[PDB]
């Protein structure tokens, strides 16, 4: 480091200093083949380093810092980088990175029209030395890589040329003709006019599969690199070549013994699967339901399916009894791809796998047997279920054996197959004949390594849904195939929770999982033990977060708030579906945990959300008598309403606000101070999502109907806040600000009928508080004189407008009608509701037509 | 002799009954797809995923079309693993990632 700082700020009080003495000076020291291939390239590495950056923002930024430059600086910078190709003879070159540096920044303003040209006449000269071609090929390919293909349009054949000058087989140096090719992958985006031409796309493709046959692997794989790509972007035109050609150049790179090879034509063929799902999409769906396709599938995989399969079950053999993940060999990739085969081919791909199934299931070559039940298990998606489960059926008890192979690769697959099964097609184990068998077969898995064991944990999640929703799922039913089960596989699961290597293979986490699952997907004769489970749950996954919290890593984060967001829906699902005397029971360890998950957890997430839905549902089950917890959830309470950057967080809380209104009534007056406060603030706020805003507005009613005469404190801020955010207008073709505004007229309306209502008291007649909202009931009215007559109002609006005017007429009495008659608009939009198909809308528009009748009537 | 209760629409085999079931617990819905999730942290790992249609992890790029999109991904690297941002889980390709995500974070690897 003793000569680091005399560098990595010496050239830094430059390059802030003066920045085109700095680039002018670097240049020129890059440029001449006589100085150090170390200061040549720091050199070169400094100049890119001033161009670009992985962050969009500071590339954007450093771009427009380098159109600022003295025009005559930067032509001397862009002198000496474009002088230097050819010279250097060492390493990829440092001076191609600053072409595409300069490039990417200038080229979007037309500022360098020279350079394409002349860089195509470097790699097209017959004078031309390797080193020259080669290092302006990747130029070429790092300027179509960092640049928008938009903007090369108007030069797209002048850069395909020189690309396909560099792979063309007469090429003597293989480098030039892998620095072409591997330009030519960054490149295909703007050669659609010429593959669009018959005889144009005929020569392309010939030199890329030329190119293919390269006794230089690096050649090889560029070349098999680009034919996946090709196949992406011009799906619709490989009807030519996929016969003659690249059928066999895939296939033959699939059975390589250079793994490089091997995994490209393996790619080749999971891409045409992704390819062909997409379209088979396409067919299905708003084609035929609309017109038909519209990109039609030419089916490569289907046609293909009877070559490919054997290779791929081949190379299901070529295993590591050891590997670690995630590996990427072909073996593994294989494997994925006869997954994608299955889902794109379905019943198609049976006939060609089962027989290699059938014939190694058995084999005392451990990696034969292997690839067989790996085989089987790939394949268990995307035919149907009907040929698929006798089948498994077979195979059923000869999984549950190689459970217990000598192999511990073998054990590991069939434990991945039996989850498999048992999450696509759990018949074979919701059944009277493996039902039992299969269960000690998993029980005795949880016991196994770990990378068997979460696979256990898996099937068990799957069972247990499986088995819920099998008879007799709401409402609830009294016993399930688990019942006599149900406390073991607990007790087995909480054992694995408790393992040494239980960090191993997410074990720990998924064995967490597994159990809230259990515990949600139960039966009514399980709730004694599903409420001990859920209190043994809830006191490890406190543990979890007191004892590991702050040595998680990012991934162990993302974990762990989605078990404590688990755990939220879990005891959503417990306190909804117990006896509500039980419920009262756990309440005060379940508020404890929820109360935990708040803005502690986490720096990257977090759960804020599902926690106050939890807390919703626990005041929604308690009521009155959660008033207990009223005074520790409070600061947690507040965390969630000042939250708008998460805005999501904000509006649950917000909507919690109105929960507790009808729960605890007058008993929220306490509380209602700083609430109130908050939901000011978040009001007085532009940084804040305007979705929030209307619930805020609503929130305000709910308020004023709990603690009548006490709102009067906030009486005059709020009246006046509902009469800026009533006159509200928007474009009105703009229907996105139209759906706002009616979502925000629509709680305006609500606010002022929980004000007049809270106002008013539940007792006849009406208490004299509400006569302080009398001087707006004119502006209110005249509110939904607007609404009336703007025709682009829902039926939401209609309802809520409707609503108001019969609370305005029990307030307020004669004067409301006066006003009403004076605004013929407002009797339209009562018809409007009259006659409505929603039912909402219909009864309060019926009510206020018959409270304005008693009215007149009164007259 | 399988139905749901939902809306009774039998179901001859109980695993796509069970996939079924699944569509109508499903409050959490998205703006930028409109697509649904079981739980509100499900549905924010979804969103991690929009750069703004369709998003290239790495670069953040943007296409018209998934097979623009798929084609631009073979110019990356070593990734490689696809990282679901709701349950770190890891997918060998986008395909089986979105799949995985999009329908609760189903399926495990290999
Ligand atoms: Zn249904
Ligand atoms: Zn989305
Ligand atoms: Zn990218
Ligand atoms: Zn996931």
């Amino acid at each position: 480091r003793l000569e680091l700082e005399a560098a990595q700020k010496f050239l830094e009080r430059a390059a802030v200093e003066n920045l085109p003495t700095f680039l002018v000076e670097l240049s020129r020291v890059l440029a001449n083949p006589g100085n150090s291939q170390v200061a040549r390239v720091a050199a070169g590495l400094q100049i890119k380093n001033s161009l670009t950056s992985k962050d969009p923002d500071i590339k954007a930024q450093y771009q427009q810092r380098w159109l600022a430059i003295d025009a005559n600086a930067r032509r001397e910078v862009k002198n000496y980088v474009l002088q230097t190709l050819g010279t250097e003879t060492y390493r990829p070159s440092s001076a191609s990175q600053c072409v595409a540096g300069i490039a990417c920044a200038e080229i979007p303003v037309n500022q360098w029209p020279e350079l394409i040209p002349q860089l195509v006449a470097n790699v097209t000269n017959p004078n031309s030395t390797e080193h020259m071609k080669e290092s302006t090929l990747e130029a070429i390919g790092y300027i179509c890589q960092d640049i928008d293909p938009e903007q090369l349009q108007d030069k797209s054949n002048e850069i395909l040329t020189a690309i396909i000058q560099g792979m063309r087989k007469e090429e003597p140096s293989n480098n030039v003709k892998l620095a072409a090719t591997n330009a030519l992958l960054n490149s295909l985006e703007f050669t659609k006019a010429n593959f669009d031409k018959e005889s144009e796309r005929h020569f392309i493709m010939q030199v890329v599969c030329e190119a293919t046959q390269c006794p230089d692997t690096r050649v090889r794989v560029a070349a098999l690199q680009n034919l996946v790509k090709i196949m992406s972007l011009y799906y619709q035109y490989m009807e030519t070549y996929m016969g003659p050609a690249l059928f066999a150049i895939t296939i033959e790179a699939m059975k390589s013994d250079i793994d490089e090879v091997a995994l490209q034509g393996i790619e080749f063929w999971s891409n045409v699967c992704d390819e062909e799902m997409d379209l088979a999409i396409e067919a299905s769906e708003a084609a035929e339901q609309g017109r038909p396709p519209e990109h039609t599938s030419k089916f490569y995989a289907k046609g293909a399916l009877q070559y490919l399969v054997p290779i791929l079950t081949q190379t299901l053999t070529k295993q590591d009894e050891n590997d670690d993940d995630d590996d990427w060999n072909p073996c593994k990739a294989a494997g994925v791809c006869l997954m994608l085969l299955a889902t794109c081919c379905e019943d198609d791909i049976v006939p060609h796998v089962l027989p290699f199934i059938k014939e190694h299931i058995k084999n005392p070559d451990w990696r034969y047997r292997d690839a067989a039940v790996m085989a089987f298990g790939c394949i268990l998606e995307g035919p149907e279920p009907s040929q698929l489960k006798p089948l498994v059926i077979q195979a059923m008890p000869t999984l549950i054996e190689l459970m217990k192979d000598p192999s511990v690769v073998v054990r590991d697959t069939a434990a991945w197959t039996v989850g498999r099964i048992c999450e696509l097609l759990p018949e074979a184990a919701i059944n009277d004949v493996y039902l039992a068998p299969l269960l000690q077969c998993l029980i005795e898995g949880l016991s196994a390594e770990p990378r068997v064991a979460s696979n256990v944990c898996w099937a068990f999640s799957s069972l247990a849904e499986a088995a819920y929703e099998a008879a007799d799922d709401q409402e609830e039913p009294a016993t399930y195939c688990l019942s006599s089960s149900f406390e073991l596989i607990v007790q087995k699961l909480l054992e694995t929770t408790d393992r040494p290597d239980g960090h191993q293979n997410n074990l720990r986490s998924s064995a967490y999982e597994s159990l809230m699952e259990i515990v949600k997907n139960s039966a009514k004769d399980c709730y004694p033990a599903v409420q001990k489970t859920t209190l043994v749950i809830m006191e490890r996954l406190q543990q979890v977060l007191q004892m590991e919290s702050h040595i998680q890593s990012t991934s162990d984060r993302i974990q762990f708030n989605d078990l404590q967001s688990l755990l939220c829906a879990t005891l959503q699902n417990v306190l909804r579906k117990v006896q509500h005397q039980d419920a009262l029971q756990i309440s005060d360890v379940v508020m404890a945990s929820l109360l935990r998950m708040f803005q502690s957890t986490a720096g990257s997430g977090g759960v804020q959300e599902d926690a106050l839905m939890a807390v919703s549902t626990l005041v929604e089950v308690l009521g009155g008598e959660f008033l207990k917890y009223m005074e520790a959830f409070k600061p947690f309470l507040g965390i969630g309403l000042k939250n708008y950057a998460e805005y999501q967080v904000c509006l649950a809380a917000v909507g919690l606000v109105g929960d507790l209104c009808r729960a605890l009534q007058s008993n929220i007056i306490p509380f209602c101070d700083e609430v109130m406060q908050l939901l000011l603030e978040n009001l007085g706020n532009e940084n804040v999502h305007r979705s929030v805003k209307p619930q805020i507005l609503s929130v305000f009613g709910d308020i004023a109907l709990a603690i009548g005469g006490e709102f009067k404190k906030y009486l005059e801020v709020v009246l006046n806040t509902l009469q800026q955010a009533s006159q509200a207008q928007v474009d009105k073709s703009d229907y996105d600000m139209v759906d706002y505004l009616n979502e925000l007229r629509e709680s305006c309306l609500e606010a002022y009928t929980g004000i007049v209502q809270g106002l008013k008291g539940d007792q006849e007649n009406v208490h004299p508080d509400v006569m302080l909202v009398q001087p707006r009931v004119e502006f209110i009215l005249s509110f939904i004189d607007h609404i009336a007559g703007d025709e682009d109002h829902t039926d939401g609006v209609v309802a809520c407008a409707a609503g108001l005017i019969g609370d305005l007429c029990t307030a307020f009495g004669k004067d409301v009608l006066k006003l009403v008659e004076a605004r013929p608009m407002i009797h339209e939009l009562l018809t409007e509701g009259r006659r409505s198909k929603t039912n909402k809308a219909k009864t309060l528009a019926t009510w206020a037509t018959k409270e304005l009748r008693k009215l007149k009537n009164q007259a | 002799a399988f139905n749901c209760k939902y809306c009774n629409k039998e179901y001859l085999s109980l695993g796509a009954l069970k996939m079924h079931i699944r569509s109508h617990t499903l409050p959490c819905v998205c703006g930028t797809c409109g697509k649904a999730f079981s739980r509100p942290w499900l549905l924010q790992g979804h969103v991690r995923t929009h750069t703004g249609p369709f998003s290239c992890p790495h670069c953040s790029r943007a296409f018209a079309d998934r097979s623009n999109l798929r084609a631009h991904l073979q110019t990356h690297s070593d990734v490689k693993k696809y990282q679901c941002q709701a349950c770190a889980r890891t997918f060998s390709r986008m395909s089986l990632l979105h799949k995985h995500q999009e329908s609760g974070c189903s399926g495990c690897p290999r």
